[PDB]
């Protein structure tokens, strides 16, 4: 049973970034960090965490393809979304402080690392931050977020059909989920599960009536309808900037922040769509400290969790650490953890084991402590 | 249905074949060309613990109810780690 | 519900599970299919207490809380020798340094 | 006269102002007293978003009243 097995430092110090897993490597894009520059013209960022060697690397700046043309790469931003379809990360949305939000679709090839901006057609969603993105087949689904031009929360679903690069504003049936940002949306089968996020209890505008959603909402992509679903007797506290992932057919949500309670979270909740029920999960080991707007990616039976913001022991810090939650720890993993914990001499061990012990106990050098 | 795992000091451990398959190494050995396995290098106090891990793993896979941890005494951790690495489990 | 067991005789150790409600005799028939000796040629013990064929494991004291998969409860086994039974004898596992 | 600005988490910021001052003025004084650029600021009174052009007396903000400060969620 599931356990926090790795805690590593020296990664990118980022919150409000976006990341996808490609094989056993996690690609992290952009994000915010206090004290660093989010006004001037900077290229967006790509750091890669290797989940076998447990090393962070960073990709070098994008160069101009032809003299006189600018490099093709999104500007440094936060609150954007990234999804993976085949060999392509689709990056959309977000903002920086200067240029605000842009709604240009960006594509990133995970093998060649070239960026491009495929020509799209249809009703392009307005620029926004804090939306959710998820995919089913060749279709990307964008929901929610805070629209920069309309200046409002969104409860639209825009789908991008990457086969033709065509945006559709979906005319949904049923009661749409409440306008909101910094929610999550997770695909389980053909159904999109929307949880949490910041919202207004009366409408799509800020009005000093901010609320933290916890009535999960379900969107069927086959019939493009919001479903009416049974009550959940037990449910997690409302929150924003949690992480959501689907593993073995079930939804998991980690962490987040509730402003009404002024509380950061490091809990773990499982939702089973079939029983339609929630359950708080207690992993073994010391997890990450309560935090919000970290990123979570799935690598086999493990979740790579890294980044985010939390209060500083009003006085927030950004995280360069990284955690691994292992849903099914091998005996070898439990024994390395014991050898580390009891601080036993490792020089008897064969070099393959020692390489592993070293990997899980050595910081990367993207960042230094503040 | 059951298989026999013999330790270096000659203890015999009879475990469900499905449990022993938790070890990739044993999985390979039971499917060799042309049932029991002799481990000339793993003593009984280590191999008994490995079998308990088999039982624990199969029983608690895809389980979310809270359960005890798999206890690993310091005096056994280095040998157990070397065994788990050799057994790919 | 489930009790996780080690049935031990000399240098033999069987790992198996059973229900709290299953009987000592059912336990003997698992041994029979492994070690090819019938129940009437077996004695099963909880520590030093001989176990009756018709008691359930729970009635003998085996509880799921104390027979967990990572900490199986031990059941001693003795075979009939000729007209009499061998003494219950369990060889200890080796010891760490 | 004086007014207060409070975010959802807390941290009152009492500001010295007069009714003629615009909402842009109050965002300016807030930046002086907390180091928050006005573009990341959203002031709300009586559940209405305050326009940068209208002044304080245009929204009926008398002495001792509190405005609500909403910020860009740069850190989520």
């Amino acid at each position: 049973m599931l356990r926090w097995t790795v805690h590593l430092e020296g990664g990118p110090r980022r919150v409000n970034h976006a990341a996808v897993a490609v094989g056993h490597r996690v690609y992290s894009f952009g994000g915010y960090c206090s004290g660093e520059d989010y006004e001037t013209l900077r290229q967006i960022d790509v750091h890669i965490f290797n989940a076998v060697s447990l090393r962070w690397t960073k990709l070098p700046p994008v160069k101009s393809a032809i003299r006189g043309q600018a490099p093709v790469v999104p500007y440094m931003r936060y609150g954007h979304s990234t999804v993976l379809i085949d060999d392509t990360v689709l990056l959309w949305g977000g903002r920086n402080d200067t240029e605000g939000a842009c709604n240009v679709l960006y594509a990133f090839d995970v093998n060649t690392h070239k960026w491009f901006t495929p020509r799209v057609s249809g009703t392009v969603p307005g620029a926004r931050d804090g939306h959710s993105a998820c995919v089913l087949g060749k279709i990307m689904y964008i929901f929610g977020g805070y629209e920069q031009q309309a200046d409002c929360f969104s409860n639209d679903i825009h789908k991008l059909d990457t086969s033709t690069m065509t945006w559709t504003l979906i005319c949904t049936k049923g009661s749409p989920a409440r306008w909101r940002d910094f929610h999550s949306a997770t695909m389980l089968g053909s159904h999109m599960y929307v949880f949490g996020g910041r919202a207004d209890r009366f409408g799509p505008f800020h009005s000093n009536n901010e609320i933290y959603c916890n009535r999960i909402r379900v969107f069927d992509t086959r019939t493009e309808a919001w479903l009416d679903c049974p009550p959940t007797p037990v449910l997690p506290e409302g929150r924003r900037s949690h992480s959501a992932f689907g593993y073995n057919g079930e939804l998991y949500i980690f962490g987040g922040y509730n402003a009404r309670l002024n509380r950061h979270f490091h809990d773990l909740w499982k939702f089973n769509p079939v029983s339609f029920t929630w359950k708080k999960i207690e992993p073994k080991g010391k997890g990450p400290c309560p935090r919000r707007r970290q990123c979570c990616c799935i690598v086999g039976d493990k979740i790579v969790l890294f980044g985010g913001t939390s209060p500083s022991p009003f006085d927030l810090i950004d995280h360069s650490d990284l955690h691994i939650l292992d849903f099914s720890p091998s005996l070898k993993t439990l024994c390395k953890l014991a050898v580390i914990q009891y601080n036993l001499d490792q020089s008897c061990l064969p070099h393959d084991i020692r390489w592993e012990l070293n990997a899980m106990t050595t910081n990367s050098n993207i960042s230094r402590p503040i | 249905m059951y298989v026999k795992l013999i330790s270096s000091d000659g203890h015999e451990f009879i475990v469900k074949r499905e449990h022993a398959l938790t070890s990739g190494t044993i999985k390979a050995m039971l499917s060799g060309p042309g049932n029991e396995v002799n481990f000339r290098e793993i003593p009984s106090h280590v191999l008994s613990k490995v079998c308990m891990y088999f039982t624990y793993k199969v029983r608690y896979t895809n389980s979310s109810t809270e359960i005890p941890e798999f206890p690993i005494a310091p005096e056994i951790a280095l040998e157990l780690l070397m065994a788990a690495n050799f057994l790919d489990c | 519900m489930d009790v996780f067991l080690m049935i031990r005789r000399h240098k033999t150790t069987i790992f198996t599970d059973a229900k709290e409600s299953s009987t000592v005799f059912e336990l003997k028939r698992i041994v029979e299919g492994i070690l090819k000796r019938p129940p009437d040629e077996q004695r099963l013990y909880k520590d030093d207490q001989l176990l009756d064929d018709g008691k359930t494991l729970g009635e003998c004291g085996f509880t799921s809380q104390t027979a967990r998969p990572q900490a199986p409860a031990t059941v001693g086994l003795a075979f009939r020798a000729d007209d009499t039974f061998e003494a219950l004898c369990i060889e200890p596992f080796s010891s760490p340094p | 006269m004086q007014i207060f600005v409070k975010t959802l988490t807390g941290k009152t910021i009492t500001l010295e102002v007069e009714p003629s001052d615009t909402i842009e003025n109050v965002k300016a004084k807030i930046q002086d007293k907390e180091g928050i650029p006005p573009d990341q600021q959203r002031l709300i009174f009586a559940g209405k978003q305050l326009e940068d052009g209208r002044t304080l007396s245009d929204y009926n903000i008398q002495k001792e009243s509190t405005l609500h400060l909403v910020l860009r969620l740069r850190r989520g």
